[PDB]
DNA sequence: TTGCGAAGGTTGTAGTAGTCCAGGAAAAA
DNA sequence: ACCTGGACTACTACAACCTTCGCTTTTTGG
């Protein structure tokens, strides 16, 4: 065989290569050679070649295979020096000459911009009637307009397009200017009539891109809402929606008819506004194929729900303006609002309508910009640095798929799965994960939402330590959701002016902790200075509850839906804890998540309980989701495979998938491995089952029989395990419980028992009643003094609380105890010694077993984790007793509650989440707990037959649902008993009297009355650990915050509670217990 | 726009991209350029010249919308590239933007027919001796150029060719009248011009300043019929008057309806004055553009056929 | 028929052929081309190399006439640079060393 | 906020050969 | 008065980056 050599070394490499080949073929060029050699040569060739090789090696060899072909065998050295082929560049340079940032890939933005444009100079016509100029210039008690200002401005738009015309009809006399007249109000079908007219949006009432346009024109405050809900009528919207959809108010006939009158003709005399409206019309009529687009796009998500986005926020930025005197006809009369302090009008409508109208044209050119601007996370060596500990390298391998699979998931998609077991750490793995899928030239962006209700700020904070990011690089929203009723007070104060659009986006409770750059905002402009949006959108990664993104979708009234939908379109998403959810928020969850597929995000849940039927589910949203999205974006016409992986702490695998079979298959496989894996571990925790024994049923005796039974369990407990130093024998427990009265009360009659003979015990009441800064610090103090490891007697025994309790105690044997609630259960990296848990549900039972001996290994063999018979509703004959928490309901009801008979036997030996992540066959729901979940997730999640509502989830993507805010009601989130924000404020002129005062319209209102103080009553060798000092936390806080004190307790001290008559009663170490 | 009839539009210094969907060129004098006022529809076609770039998004665009591209020289002479018009007829009825042409099917409907090719070939011969009048005596702007034509001996050529065209029975008495024309026209002018004595010389072996003028003007017309036959629709192959053998035969003769009109007192004057070869090129497009000749050479192609139909 | 061309020319005779050649093959390296081609277009890249050469153009052609053999078709230039068979010295000095 | 490619001038680097000085070797089965 | 390697020293060919500036091309067998 002939071949021919080139290299491409330079320096010292070109003389080794040089020295290295002369040995076997003549030299034909500067850097070539070329000699017929045989199969052996070539290989000791390359092996000396690889042998003495460097950084700046470079060789090619080629072979004359026969007639007109050759081929490339292999490259020696770096590959970047040759292509493929084999060929070289000619020529090289810096300045870049591709230049490919003028050119975008938004397929869709001109249609967006012009319906927005002409939906803009429409939008607030209606506000020309009597009635509202009356009641703009009303400045006695303020009566409800009988008809909203949006369906005048829709009955007057559908008046002048002419009822049944084709679309080209009423676009071209819009554009003509010299037409005008008002000779096509005569068709106003007024709705004060005795006789109701056809809704506007019926078949033959206006053509698609009238509709079109009528939508953004109607939905502009709130979103339709009707009581009809029968699915054959949602498949025909946006047909359906009629005058009482939109807030049509009953009132007098003499109001009605005040509504429908026009006394100073309309907008249409104004020679800008009529010029403006000219233009549009002229350009929408040139664009190449937009009006056999109509029906399409009138039945499109995502271009609707972009343009209401657009034209939401830039109606919101512009009524907050001063008044400007330089658009539309100077001498205008009417008006469209007044000043909110001075009760004065302020804006023309002509020129409000002109303003909106620039500002959307502004905008809409914005969001391509909007990716290339923003800060982002980039070359964080955190994230790259490898881990020396051999219990972390299956984050090594994830890592490393990460960067395997991320150049296809750029372009298709991405789904990602996370089940390495409870302390395995999966916050860093998640963090890592993601970073490497991001293009390393730009940098990452991504946010972690939590399944809980509240997130402390000390959760925040130790998401940053385990990320180890600095406070310039991770915003965290603390609190919690505020209520849904609460803005509607003010709101109808603030109907009085028509300045609506003005509400703030975000709730004021919450707040950003953060403190980086904030000056470069893009988007500066439209979401304020130092708003709350602005700091949200600028922080690269963000740290929140999945309570502040659910008004992405689940949103129905205001603007609450512009900051979280922005967030989601320019960035990515983590979901943690998932399944933490109760079953019936998960509709919530689904909508959510296909939301988040349809504007280009990239899901990644994280737990290790997820049962089949929900991660189906949920794979089918998304890509359902993800397939609308390619339409409008990326280069046309490639498939939908989107690309999913599945990681834990033993393997990693990934595939693209395109259909839920396919995908299911691949899922059932990888759990089955998992599953074989998994059996070979030993086990570390010994269950029990222990029978309660009840007299009563009173719930004080009641409490009193568990605390001295529990007693003679923690003395037998302790007995069995314990740690041992110098002669001193200490152990941590816990006790886990369903609600938070029994938990208090059991709490206090454990106090007024007192610890037994020969033992001293510690407590430490934890719930989510205690004021949000006594519980962070609480979970701070827990957090610090409950790290465990091997041979660390001495090392725990050398800590300051510990020393300090020890010091001053008789006794030799100490008992501390954490007597907590659920709360426990989320994100937790705590270690107990034993453990006594309340049953309520499987995933409460697996998660608390995961914390005993967390991070101590050994097991002597002994149990360690009792479990009560029978929960504690049980016990007070309530049925069903699984409920709240818990799955039991009456569709699905329980033969018998005693936990001997619901659990199998042999699960005893080995708790894990083995039962979980598969489904058993053949079910059966009325004798298994597991059965029952999984029968339940399998009928809701998936099958056609949900109980209770027949509502199949598949609705929200198989029917134009989104248009009107339908689903969101009978499906609702978090619904239930409502509540109300209460909060210890110190008194404005005396800071030592603090006043229990409930949270208003935006004012504190003092309620001592509803208060009262409780007393406490203690035993022998009894006493509490870890409480903390309210008034003095306080105070830290204002101090380390640079903040006055009454305002931190504002902000800060808030507490939630139901609705009592009779009020409450607190204790600074209980927190709040109901009084009746 | 070359041609109001053709409605073909010539873009330069400019780069055509799309951005959010739309067809946008960005040039120096930014968003005033007129290129802004260019109907993208069926009845458009754009044809790029000096200092231009297309992307391929961009000619999607296009596509979807149903715009012929092509890419010209400077000026808009001559044609190297550009896409292709497909027929129209009972059968091969594809869904897509672009409009056909029907103008193959009548001119194939006669082609073969040697008659109809000698009339054909006679409407072509008079079209030119027409014109030839009109340039070669109306034209003000050339009287005051400085070359000056005698009325008596032109138009005792004209009239003897005219005499000569009329009685000619096969093609080869045709090429000889022709031929004839041509000699005598050429004397003519080389008088009028002071120039003396000339010839055209063979393989463009002519090192005279003439010679290099004739050759460049004579390109310059080929390219411009190029355009014209491409616009409407016909062959290059389908001769009318040359050999059915000549390649190329076509874009000859329409380009000799122009050519001994427009660009043989060009060549004369520019050889007079010694000017340079840019500036010749320049005076040659100016003076094709001031003709309108492009819409003549439209107008004749379609004529033919129209009178070939109606005959029928 | 494919062929080996290596190009040793110098100072301006350097781009006139980077260009001439740049239109029949690909680059295999800084001073290589090698591609199929027939005969025709050889003989028309050999006449357009010799009209615009420079006193220091120097190419050379080889031909792959089949298995394990390879011949030398021609040069172009200045042959001082190849000997006899084609190939290229490795190093040169004004110092005598033979004597 | 603004085309495209060529020609001339300037700036930086890798690569080549001459000079002089010092050491003189290859380790099974 | 032997023969290579290495370190050191000039000292040119290459290549790219920065400014202006004209915008064609022989055009012939068609």
């Amino acid at each position: 065989m002939n071949i021919l050599l080139v290299s491409q070394c330079e320096k010292r490499a070109l003389s080794e290569t040089r020295r290295i080949l002369d040995q076997f073929a003549e030299r034909r060029g500067e850097r070539t050679w070329q000699t017929p050699i045989t199969q052996a040569g070539l290989d000791t060739l390359r092996r000396l070649l690889k042998k003495s090789a460097r950084r700046n090696t470079a060789v090619a060899c080629h072979w004359i295979r026969g007639r007109d072909h050759s081929e490339l065998l292999w490259i020696v050295g770096d590959a970047s020096r040759f292509n493929a082929q084999g060929a070289v560049p000619t020529n090289r340079t810096c300045r870049d000459i591709l230049r490919k940032e003028d050119e975008n890939d938004w397929h869709s933005a001109e249609d967006i911009r012009l319906l927005t444009v002409m939906a803009a100079l429409f939008h607030d016509i209606g506000k020309a009637s009597q009635a509202f100029q009356a009641k703009l210039r009303n400045r006695g008690k303020p009566m409800a307009d009988a008809y909203r200002h949006e369906w005048v401005s829709l009955r007057l738009f559908e008046a002048f397009v002419g009822p049944g015309s084709s679309d080209e009809d009423w676009l071209r006399r819009l554009a003509d200017k010299r037409e005008t007249g008002d000779a096509w109000l005569s068709q106003l079908a007024r709705d004060d009539r005795q006789s109701a007219p056809p809704g506007p949006f019926q078949k033959s009432r206006l053509p698609p891109l009238a509709q079109a346009v009528g939508w953004l024109i109607v939905s502009h405050h709130r979103l339709p809402n009707g009581d009809h809900r029968g699915s054959a009528s949602l498949a025909r919207l946006p047909a359906p929606i009629q005058s009482q959809w939109c807030g049509a108010r009953d009132a007098d006939a003499k109001e009605k008819a005040a509504c429908w009158q026009f006394p100073h003709g309309l907008p249409f005399a104004s020679a800008h506004w009529r010029a403006r409206t000219a233009l549009c019309a002229q350009s929408m009529l040139e664009r190449p194929g937009l009006l056999a687009r109509g029906p399409a796009l009138l039945h499109d998500s995502y271009v609707m729900h972009v343009s209401r986005l657009i034209l939401m926020l830039a109606d919101h930025h512009y009524s907050s303006l001063p008044a400007d005197s330089r658009l539309g006809d100077p001498n205008f009369p009417l008006h469209a609002n007044t000043d909110r302090d001075s009760g004065k009008l302020k804006q023309r409508l002509d020129e409000h309508l002109l303003g909106v109208a620039l500002h959307s044209r502004k905008l809409a050119g914005t969001l391509p910009r909007l990716e290339r601007q923003l800060p982002r996370l980039a070359r964080h060596k955190g994230f790259t640095r490898r881990v020396e500990q051999p219990r972390f390298r299956w984050q090594d391998k994830a890592y490393d798929c990460a960067m395997a699979c991320r150049e296809q998931a750029m372009e298709h998609g991405f789904f990602g799965l996370n089940l390495a077991s409870t302390g395995c750490g999966k916050t860093l793995a998640n963090g890592r994960i993601l970073y490497a899928l991001a293009d390393p030239q730009r940098g990452a962006r991504f946010s972690i939402a939590l399944g809980l209700r509240s997130l402390t700020l000390q959760t925040g904070q130790a998401y940053r330590e385990r990320l180890g990011l600095g406070d310039d690089d991770l915003a965290i929203l603390v609190g919690g959701s505020a209520a849904r009723e609460l803005f509607e007070k003010q709101q109808e104060r603030l109907e009085r002016s028509g300045s609506e659009s003005a509400q703030e986006l975000l709730a004021e409770n919450s707040h950003v902790h953060f403190a980086g750059t904030l000056e470069d905002g893009p988007l500066r402009e439209w979401l304020g200075r130092n708003s709350a949006g602005n700091r949200l959108l600028q922080a690269p990664i963000l740290a929140c509850t999945i309570d502040h993104l659910m008004p992405a979708s689940e949103s129905l009234r205001g603007g609450h839906q512009i900051a979280p939908l922005l967030r989601l379109m320019t960035s990515d998403l983590v979901l943690d804890e998932v399944d933490d959810f109760d079953i019936d928020d998960l509709p919530a969850l689904s909508r959510l998540v296909h939301w988040a597929g349809l504007f280009g995000s990239r899901v990644l849940l994280s737990s290790a309980t997820l049962p089949p039927a929900l991660v189906q589910g949920l794979f089918e949203a998304y890509r359902s989701g993800r397939e609308i999205f390619q339409r409008h974006r990326g280069a046309p016409g490639r498939a939908t495979e989107i690309r999913c992986a599945w990681f834990d702490e033993f393997s990693s695998q990934s595939s693209a998938h395109g259909a839920v079979t396919s995908f299911s298959e691949a899922h059932a496989t990888f759990v089955a491995q998992r599953l074989a894996k998994l059996e070979q571990l030993p086990p570390r925790r010994q269950a029990q089952l222990c029978t309660v024994h009840a007299a009563g049923e009173a719930r004080p005796a009641l409490c009193r029989e568990l605390a001295g039974q529990m007693n003679t369990w923690m003395a037998d407990l302790h007995r069995c395990h314990h740690t041992e130093h110098q002669g001193r024998r200490i152990s941590f427990g816990l006790l886990r419980l369903a609600n938070i009265e029994p938990l208090i009360e059991l709490a206090q009659a454990i106090l007024a028992q007192g610890a037994p003979e020969g033992l001293h015990v510690h407590l430490c009441v934890y719930h989510s009643r205690h004021p949000l800064l006594v519980r962070s610090a609480i979970e701070r103090q827990l957090d610090e003094l409950l790290k465990r490891s091997d041979d660390d007697a001495a090392a725990l025994f050398a800590r300051p609380t510990l020393a300090k309790a020890l010091q001053a105690s008789t006794e030799r044997d100490h008992l501390f105890v954490v007597l907590a609630s659920p709360v426990a259960e989320v994100g937790r990296d705590h270690d107990y010694d034993w453990a006594i848990v309340e049953p309520s549900s499987m995933r409460s039972i697996i998660q608390l077993a995961g914390r005993i001996r967390r991070h101590r290994s050994g097991f002597s063999g002994e149990a360690n984790l009792y479990l009560l018979s029978r929960n504690i509703r049980s016990l007070e004959g309530q049925n069903p007793a699984f409920q709240r928490p818990g799955f039991e309901t009456p569709d699905f009801p329980l033969d018998s509650h005693d936990l001997h008979d619901l659990l199998d036997p042999a699960l005893l030996a080995r708790i894990d989440a083995s039962p979980r992540i598969v489904e058993p066959f053949p079910l059966f729901p009325r004798s298994r707990l597991v059965d029952l979940e999984h029968r339940r997730l399998r009928a809701l999640m998936l099958a056609d037959d949900p109980p209770s509502s027949l509502l199949g989830v598949p609705l929200w993507w198989q029917t134009p649902a989104s248009l009107s805010g339908a689903l969101q009601t009978s499906q609702p989130f978090r619904a239930g008993a409502k509540e109300r924000c209460y909060a210890l404020l110190p008194d404005e002129d005396d800071e030592e009297r603090l006043h229990f005062s409930r949270y208003e319209e935006g004012t504190w209102s003092n309620q001592d009355n509803l208060l009262r103080n409780l007393d406490l009553t203690y035993g022998p060798r009894i006493q509490t650990w870890g409480t903390v000092n309210y008034r003095e936390e306080l105070v830290a806080m204002a101090g380390r915050e640079d903040l006055d004190l009454r305002q931190c307790a504002m902000r800060y001290g808030e507490v939630r509670l139901r609705e009592n008559t009779q009020g409450w009663s607190y204790h600074p170490y209980l927190g709040f217990k109901k009084y009746n | 726009l070359h041609s109001k009839r053709a409605n073909l539009y010539y873009l330069q210094h400019c780069r055509v991209l799309v951005n959010g969907g739309r067809v946008e060129y960005v040039t120096d004098e930014g968003r005033h350029s007129h290129y802004w006022n260019i109907p993208i529809a069926n009845t458009t076609s754009l044809l790029l010249g000096t200092g231009t770039s297309i992307t391929q998004a961009a000619m999607r665009e296009l596509a979807r919308a149903g715009v012929l591209v092509g890419f010209c020289g400077g000026g808009g002479t001559p044609l190297f590239s550009a896409n292709e018009v497909d027929v129209e007829v009972s059968w091969l009825t594809p869904q897509s933007e672009y409009r056909p042409t029907e103008y193959l099917q009548r001119w194939v409907g006669f082609w073969f027919d040697e008659e109809k090719r000698l009339v054909a070939a006679r409407h072509f011969q008079r079209a030119r001796l027409e014109r030839i009048r009109h340039s070669w005596l109306e034209d003000r702007v050339l009287r005051d150029a400085g070359f000056a034509v005698d009325a008596t001996a032109l138009a005792v050529a004209v009239e003897d060719s005219a005499r000569a065209l009329e009685q000619a029975p096969n093609h080869e008495h045709l090429l000889t009248e022709e031929a004839r024309l041509s000699k005598r026209l050429f004397k003519l002018a080389a008088q009028a011009t002071r120039y003396g004595e000339f010839v055209r010389a063979k393989r463009g072996s002519g090192g005279d300043p003439a010679n290099r003028f004739l050759d460049h003007g004579n390109y310059l017309a080929y390219g411009l019929a190029a355009t014209a036959t491409w616009v409407l629709g016909i062959p290059h192959g389908l001769a009318v008057l040359h050999g059915k053998t000549r390649r190329g035969g076509l874009v000859f003769d329409v380009a000799d309806l122009i050519k001994d009109s427009l660009i043989l007192p060009q060549a004369f004057l520019s050889a007079m004055r010694g000017d340079e070869e840019q500036d010749f090129r320049q005076a040659c497009l100016d003076n094709l553009s001031r003709a309108q000749a492009l819409d003549f050479m439209i107008d004749t192609l379609k004529d033919v056929a129209q009178r070939s139909t109606v005959s029928a």
